[PDB]
């Protein structure tokens, strides 16, 4: 469920790990 | 009816006006003034063209009402033997112009604007005279809008279309239509919140272009807090934009990167600007003077989202001036939104005299990137691949060094290019609207071109080598009613010529006499790789007696080339 | 001898005004109504019954795009836009006080993306009644001191 809503995040797209 | 005034006098014939031209050969206008009422005028000028044999007729219309000013412009050429040898094929040779240029407030909250221009030959200002449209534009703009405006709010529909004239790819996008909206409130707590929202469609001349219908919300709030020396301002943003795309089967054949037929983006920002201000007398250059120090800077975060499924319908890089430096966006449009992780720090001196009236300013600035600046979809090319550091540099300066002297430079240098971006400088002596000087300098280095200018602007040889040009100004009147203009703009790349005009006007109390004479960049003839020149030559007279208008008209001959003048200081 | 400025932006004779224009919804009324407010100067209507107000009143803008260079086929290159703003500072009483402000801008044309260029028009039009604004901010003081020596 994080596919549309990951983006109200601080992170750049290829970030996270 | 014989020879009445243009402005507001009866109907009548006013003075003809010849001109010869090398494109037209002998070319003369008998114009006839229609009063049609109150707020309402017309001209219908016959204009005999030899070279074309034949004449066009020109129909203005002048009105004012409670929407606002407008004027019209018809201009029609049943035939011409000038066309029809260079383009034997077409059913056809009539030319025509078509022009609309509105612009009203109604009621203080309703907003009319029209700016509408057609042509039925790409071909046609480099043909005919330039009076609401020149030889240098390289497209005719379409605009309509309506806007409702309130203290607190505002809502606009508007239009937009283009047509190109350069038979390269004369493709263009158009927005039909376009809706923003503004809304504002100012007092929630110690924040400042606005929503902006826009909602478009993006439609191509050409069927096998993508089609867009694309929606934005921005919501932004932010805090101001700010002393007596020294202000700060943090802003938190939210970009939230929506795109459904169409008619994509064409590009996504030819491009191994796939535009989506529906496309969410959401990012969002934060911002932290800050302002400091220093003061001292400067007793040593004269007593009395003040000395101010203004630090600025800025943090500007953006996060990075992939793009590369939408089409750049939009978006175009914006230049990085001293002011742009501490610009939020790297594009313009919503299409590409560049991902930030930067600082922008900023000084301006200026110098005030006695009288608290400021004499000089100097501000130079520059960006520093933490992170490389990426939309997902980066073609720039630059001249080397440094991607972090201080890669932008920014430079400004005005002096007003006496009452009729003033300078004025800028400069915008970028290591990604390994040479300075763009630079303008400009010197003017003026005494009065009618004695003045100005030597003015524009550059533009070869690798900004290539940077920010498509492929083959890089490669054909009218663009590839930038802008280096020399322009000198200048008018003086004799025996207060002879005025004496000239203008010459050269290029030093190529040590040619772009533009040269000189201007006689002789004033009585009845009746006024120019001469003009204009020898200016045309075209570009493909076939011997050489720029075309234009010369002409015309005489007009007007009538005075009438009016106020005691002038010798040197503002108006400033005007009346390619490179118009403007004043700066 | 460097030292933080002491003395506000705008003098403390004008921490109350009253704006009129004749396009008070416009974007330069909007744009001096915001650089007055992050002054903290105090704004009232026409129609109020304070005297010893002063008025600022905004005249007409002008905004001009000019052609500053052209190609070697006389293309446009880069085009100039001129902003030129005047306004009146009436001091009750005393007198009235013109002023002023000029801000320029170049870019560049490219008739292959031109709607894009139409809208970094738009943005370079936004920016420059801000620096009008601040334009007519900066001259606030002078006029004060123009009060004083008369
Ligand atoms: C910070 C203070 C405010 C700004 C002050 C400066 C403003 C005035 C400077 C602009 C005028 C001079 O402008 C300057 O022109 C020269 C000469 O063409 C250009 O210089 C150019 O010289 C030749 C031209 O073929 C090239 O080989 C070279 O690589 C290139 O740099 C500069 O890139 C430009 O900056
Ligand atoms: C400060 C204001 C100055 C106003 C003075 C300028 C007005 C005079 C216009 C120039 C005179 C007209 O002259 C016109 O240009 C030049 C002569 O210079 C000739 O053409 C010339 O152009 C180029 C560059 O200018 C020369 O390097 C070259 O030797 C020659 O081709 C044209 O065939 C002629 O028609």
């Amino acid at each position: 469920a994080c596919d549309p809503w990951w983006q109200f995040n601080w992170c750049d797209q290829d970030h996270c790990a | 009816l014989q020879l009445p005034v243009g402005d507001k006098r009866r109907s009548g014939f006013l003075i003809p006006n010849a001109k010869y031209t090398t494109t037209n050969y002998f070319e003369f206008y008998l114009p006839y003034y229609w009063n049609i009422a109150p707020n309402m005028d017309a001209t219908i000028t016959p204009h005999y063209m030899h070279r074309r044999g034949n004449i066009m007729w020109e129909n203005e219309f002048r009105y004012l009402s409670q929407a606002g000013a407008g004027l019209m412009e018809l201009d029609y050429l049943p035939s011409d033997k000038v066309y029809e040898d260079e383009h034997p094929n077409d059913d056809s040779s009539r030319r025509w112009l078509f022009y609309w240029n509105h612009s009203g407030v109604m009621d203080q909250v309703w907003r009319f604007n029209v700016d509408y221009t057609k042509v039925s030959d790409p071909s046609y200002f480099n043909d005919f005279d330039n009076k609401y449209g020149s030889s240098t534009d390289g497209y005719a703009t379409q605009k309509f809008s309506v806007g409702y405006a309130v203290q607190n709010f505002n809502a606009t529909v508007s239009t937009k279309q283009f047509q190109v004239f350069s038979e390269q790819n004369t493709s263009s996008y158009s927005a039909e239509p376009q809706l923003d909206v503004n809304y504002y409130q100012n007092d929630v707590g110690p924040f400042d919140t606005r929503i902006y929202g826009q909602a478009v469609h993006f439609v191509n001349t050409r069927d096998d272009m993508p089609e867009a219908t694309r929606v934005h919300l921005e919501p932004t709030i932010n805090l101001p807090l700010s002393n007596n020396w020294g202000s700060i301002n943090t802003e938190a943003k939210f970009l939230a934009t929506h795109y459904q795309q169409t008619n994509l089967d064409w590009y996504n054949s030819r491009n191994t990167t796939k535009l989506d037929e529906s496309v969410n983006r959401v990012m969002p920002q934060f911002k932290v600007d800050g302002k400091m201000v220093f003061e001292r007398d400067m007793e040593m250059l004269a007593p009395g003077y003040t000395q101010t120090l203004e630090p600025r800077a800025q943090y500007l975060y953006v996060p990075y989202r992939d793009q590369s499924d939408i089409y750049n319908y939009d978006s175009s890089l914006l230049q990085s001036d001293y002011s742009g430096l501490f610009r939020d966006r790297t594009y313009g449009g919503l299409d590409r939104i560049a991902s930030a992780n930067q600082v922008t720090t900023g000084v301006t001196s200026r110098i005030y005299d006695d009288a608290a009236v400021e004499r000089f300013n100097i501000s130079v600035g520059q960006i520093y990137y933490f992170t490389e600046s990426r939309t997902g979809d980066d073609n720039i090319t630059w001249e080397n691949d440094d991607k972090t550091g201080s890669l932008v540099w920014a430079g400004d300066t005005y002096w007003r060094i006496s009452e009729r002297w003033g300078l004025r430079g800028g400069i915008q240098y970028d290591t990604r290019l390994d040479n300075v971006a763009t630079s303008n400088s400009s010197i003017e002596y003026r005494r009065d609207e009618d004695r003045l000087v100005q030597l003015n300098y524009h550059y533009a280095s070869p690798e900004y071109i290539q940077a920010t200018l498509p492929k083959y602007y890089s490669t054909a040889e009218q663009y590839k080598n930038g802008i280096s040009q020399v322009g000198a100004v200048a008018s003086r009147p004799i025996a207060d009613r002879w005025s004496i203009v000239g203008a010459y703009y050269y290029d030093t790349n190529a040590n040619k010529q772009a533009d040269s005009m000189l201007g006689v006007q002789y004033s009585s109390c009845c009746y006024a006499i120019r001469v003009g004479y204009e020898r200016k960049l045309n075209g570009w003839d493909n076939d011997k790789q050489h720029a075309v020149y234009d010369n002409a030559i015309g005489f007009n007279i007007e009538l005075r007696g009438l009016s106020s208008n005691y002038g010798l008209g040197t503002q108006e001959m400033l005007r009346s080339n390619i490179l118009p003048y403007q004043n700066t200081l | 001898g460097w030292h933080l400025r002491d003395t506000t932006q705008v003098p403390s004779t004008m921490k109350v005004m009253i704006l009129d224009s004749g396009d008070p919804n416009g974007p330069l009324s909007r744009a001096v109504r915001n650089q007055l407010r992050l002054n903290g100067v105090e704004l009232l209507d026409k129609e109020t019954t304070r005297k010893d107000v002063p008025s600022l009143r905004l005249g007409k803008v002008s905004i001009a795009k000019d052609t500053a260079s052209v190609f070697r086929n006389g293309q446009t290159a880069e085009y100039q836009m001129i902003m030129t703003v005047n306004a009146t500072v009436l001091i009750p009483g005393r007198d009235i006080y013109p002023i002023s402000a000029k801000v320029f801008r170049s870019f560049f044309d490219n008739p292959q993306m031109a709607l894009a260029k139409d809208n970094e028009q738009d943005m370079i039009v936004k920016e420059m009644y801000d620096r009008a604004a601040e334009q007519l901010i900066r001259k606030l003081p002078s006029i004060r001191a123009a009060d004083i020596r008369s």
